[PDB]
RNA sequence: AGGUCGUUAGUAUAGUGGUGAGUAUCCCCGCCUGUCACGCGGGAGACCGGGGUUCGAUUCCCCGACGGCCUGCCA
């Protein structure tokens, strides 16, 4: 029983446009999903977020299993009841803590041992335990624990990680207990090596999984390797199931990768960058602490539609950010989430009515001005698939 | 201005002002509070969440200390301050310094006063003060005064006499300067009364200030330790005897629920509303009841304890705020211990609503004249 | 009127006749890709004015200004 239905597919490139059929309503692909780790979005009530338009949200396993712990969260009727959110949820496997908290833990074939970064206590996280606590949380898409290595390391470490991830995959498949209510997503590993990633694809395509996801591609690395790796991954994967690219969040990346056949995205950039005082716009961003925005009586963006871009001007936000009142950090957050949601919808409608190749030209023109000044890593990716601008 | 007095029983005035604002079309009840703001908005709230609060009053309260820095901008905007901060539908009152952060003593001279802003300390003469008032265009504004004597709690009579004379000079000068101009003529100006802890001064100040066409009065310097709460309560009833009975009375520094019920008894109209902010910033949640008909026992609960970790209940039964409709105590404890921002929002939305409810109830009860029962109910707890 | 005390970044406070004048806040740049994050680095910014004493003056003496306190005058 498939979970994805196709609606419209570009006849010039490989972009798609469809819809997911999840246990709490349905979502139109592509989609961007913001992330709130400790069972909240930072600084903003759920009614605001729901009214902005968003339809699926995130969570984390390590943190929630640490404090407050599985036992009472299960007694609070899962993370839907605990957080009070009537839409779809997606729960991460805690494998990213294996690269973020690198100098605080060790890993063996049995699991991983973590020393808490809030008080130095150590405990064990093995595939069975991770899958169990995720079963207690009760999400709509559940991810398998994998042995993540950094995308900046070499040596036989990558092969060990790949094979160990496969073995853990089979263990956690055997450990899964609610096959009907959750969708386990195999995670493709292999770093940046062609042969290793090909082997991984070939091997773990044979298992029965609802979906597939592409991992190990985040942070700082050459983009020339990045897009080639995504293009390799997309062709081998089947067409009846969604792809999923983890940890890409900027606008240019979203559009290019849509052209290359992705379906879902995740990042923490917009929310976190809001709390440092910066806003997102069709031309980049604004830093509302400089002196240049002190006497500027217009809106943030004339064409926007968020609650912030209709009442308040730039001058007022500048002046309010300089006090101790934190309400000025709950304005930027709303704008950035709205910004992100509108762009995906625009692209989707552009492709449904058979005009997608002309959306891209306009977007590049707006962002960089002359369409001949886009990043050289975007021209190659676009020209490979058929879309030619300039 | 138009004052109504439906009932005056046992020295407890009840009424409503009906002609105020631009030219009318606004009514304000008595007694009441004013919404407390930091540099524009309510603290931790934006307009969307602010309008989820029931029973927000119609007049707010700016502080000259917070807005004095951004002065060269409002002249360029040219159109007032309810339009700059995007609240263009309420009256405004511009007090001088906020009650939460006290002003250290020992800077007032016979030419200017001082106020403590974020960028530091700034002193202002008469001309600067009038220019700022012209630019802001608020409905009301308290005149430039001298109140440095509250800090000492004990001093020679010479300082107190000097203070009273200073304040009189300031009032006269500003009255003339405002009379001269044009734009300022549509804003009301209110008077200030002081004198320390002497009956003579507390009488002379009031007698001498009543003979000017100011539109209302301010009673300054009536807070202190609970060991002097009779010598700081007879003086008040002696003071409110030399003022015309047609203008509002304001009192600064009194916001606890227990002192208010006795400050109203000597005749007082309007109050600040900063106490719920204090009880929120400390991490607690107000829980005393004021329903008379049906911190010792319950005045606030502390939520960083351990007993509130497997507790699935609202903060207060029957509270109608957003927090008490959606979330539970466990979740707020989890938010507090793990150091989250949303905790402030969810607690402010509750504390403000509770306090406003209290003031509405006390006004209604005073209308029905059953203040003794409510006074006993409040006193038996804190 | 007379007597006495005081003056150091935009705004507070330590310090010395031989110190890059210390600290905390403002001001100015940079960083952010499924949260160790209302965060992390870096920079800039002062001894009231005048005269004398001293090898050397923010450090000792004299004058002026500004301000507080006391007395006198006055209420
Ligand atoms: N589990 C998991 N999470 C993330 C988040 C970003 N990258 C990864 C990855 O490779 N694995
Ligand atoms: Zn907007
Ligand atoms: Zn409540």
């Amino acid at each position: 029983p498939r979970i994805m239905r196709l609606v419209a597919e570009c006849s010039r490139s490989r972009a798609r446009a469809g819809e997911l059929w999840l246990p709490h309503g349905t979502v139109a692909t592509p989609v961007f999903m913001p992330v709130g780790t400790q069972a909240t979005m930072k600084g903003i009530t759920t009614e605001q977020l729901d009214a902005l338009g968003c339809r699926i949200c995130l969570g984390n396993t390590y943190h929630l299993g640490l404090r407050p712990g599985p036992e009472l969260i299960q007694k609070a009727n899962g993370l839907h009841g605990f957080m009070n959110w009537p839409h779809n949820l997606l729960t991460d496997s805690g494998g990213f803590q294996m690269v973020s908290l690198v100098s605080l833990s060790e890993v063996t074939e049995e699991g991983v041992r973590f020393r808490s970064p809030y008080d130095g206590n150590e405990t064990l996280l093995s595939p069975e335990k991770s899958v169990q606590i995720q079963n207690a949380l009760g999400s709509d898409i559940i991810m398998q624990l994998d042995d993540v290595v950094s995308s900046t390391v070499t040596g036989p470490r990558v092969e060990e990680a790949m094979y160990r991830s496969i073995r853990w995959l089979d263990r956690c498949i055997a450990a899964h207990q609610r096959p009907d209510k959750q969708n386990l997503f195999a995670i493709i590993q292999g770093g940046l090596d062609a042969d290793l990633r090909a082997t991984c694809l070939e091997e773990m395509t044979k298992r029965d999984v609802p979906g597939f996801a592409i991992g190990g591609l985040s942070g700082g690395e050459s983009k020339s390797q990045f897009w080639r790796m995504v293009a390799l991954s997309t062709s081998r994967l089947p067409k009846d199931k969604p792809r999923y690219l983890m940890g890409v969040g900027y606008a240019t990346d979203l559009v290019v990768c849509v052209a290359l056949g992705c379906d879902m995205f995740d990042c923490v950039f917009p929310t976190r960058t809001a709390r440092f005082g910066s806003a997102l716009v069709p031309t980049g961003n604004l830093q509302l602490r400089k002196k240049v925005f002190e006497k500027d009586f217009g809106p943030i963006d004339p064409e926007c539609t968020c609650p912030t871009c209709q009442k308040h001007s730039r001058a007022f936000l500048h002046a309010l950010l300089h006090s101790d009142n934190t309400a000025a950090l709950h304005h930027l957050t709303v704008h950035n989430i709205a910004y992100q949601l509108q762009l995906m919808s625009a692209v989707r409608t552009s492709i449904v009515e058979k005009r997608f190749p002309d959306f891209v030209r306009d977007f590049m023109g707006a962002m960089y001005g002359d369409p001949t000044l886009c990043p050289t890593w975007a021209t190659d990716a676009l020209a490979s698939v058929g879309i030619t601008l300039g | 201005m138009k004052l109504s007095l439906t009932k005056v029983v046992n020295g407890c005035r009840l009424g409503k002002i009906k002609n105020l604002g631009k030219t009318g079309d606004h009514t304000m009840d008595i007694p009441g509070c004013l919404l407390y703001t930091k540099t524009g908005s309510a603290p931790h709230l934006t307009h969307h969440t602010l309008h989820n609060i029931h029973g927000v009053p119609a007049m707010a309260q700016l502080t000259l200390s917070s807005l004095a820095e951004h002065h060269e901008v409002l002249t360029e905007y040219k159109e007032g301050v309810g339009k700059f901060i995007g609240m263009p539908e309420s009256l405004l009152y511009c007090s001088l310094h906020d009650p939460v952060s006290p002003c250290p003593a020992g800077y007032v001279t016979n030419k200017s006063v001082s106020v403590w802003s974020v960028a530091g300390r700034v002193e202002m003469t008469v001309s600067k003060f009038m220019a700022i008032q012209k630019a802001l265009q608020p409905d009301w504004f308290q005149c430039l005064s001298d109140g440095e004597v509250s800090c000492k709690e004990a001093t020679s009579i010479k300082r107190v006499r000097k203070s009273v004379d200073r304040s009189l000079l300031f009032l006269d000068n500003c009255l003339r300067l405002q009379e001269e101009s044009e734009v300022l003529q549509k804003s009301v100006i209110i008077g200030v009364i002081e004198g320390g802890d002497v009956m003579e001064e507390r009488l002379r100040s009031a007698r001498e200030t009543a003979k000017r066409p100011v539109g209302g009065f301010l009673l300054d310097g009536f807070q202190g330790n609970p060991t002097t709460l009779e010598a700081r309560l007879r003086l008040l009833s002696s003071v409110t005897a030399e003022l015309p009975e047609d203008k509002p009375r304001l009192i600064s520094g009194v916001s606890r629920p227990d002192e208010v019920l006795e400050c109203i008894e000597r005749g007082v109209d309007l109050f600040e509303s900063f106490f719920p902010y204090q009880v929120t910033e400390r991490g607690c949640a107000l829980t005393f009841s004021f329903d008379y008909q049906p911190e010792i026992t319950s005045f606030e609960i502390n939520l960083k304890e351990k007993k509130y970790q497997e507790d699935f209940n609202p903060l207060v039964r029957g509270c109608s705020c957003y927090c008490c409709k959606n979330h539970t105590r466990a979740y707020i404890h989890h938010l507090l211990v793990t150091n989250e921002l949303l905790a402030g929002v969810l607690l402010m939305m509750h504390n403000f609503e509770h306090y406003f409810g209290f003031f509405h109830y006390i006004r209604e009860a005073l209308k029905s004249d059953k203040l003794a029962q409510l006074k006993e109910l409040i006193h038996r707890q804190a």
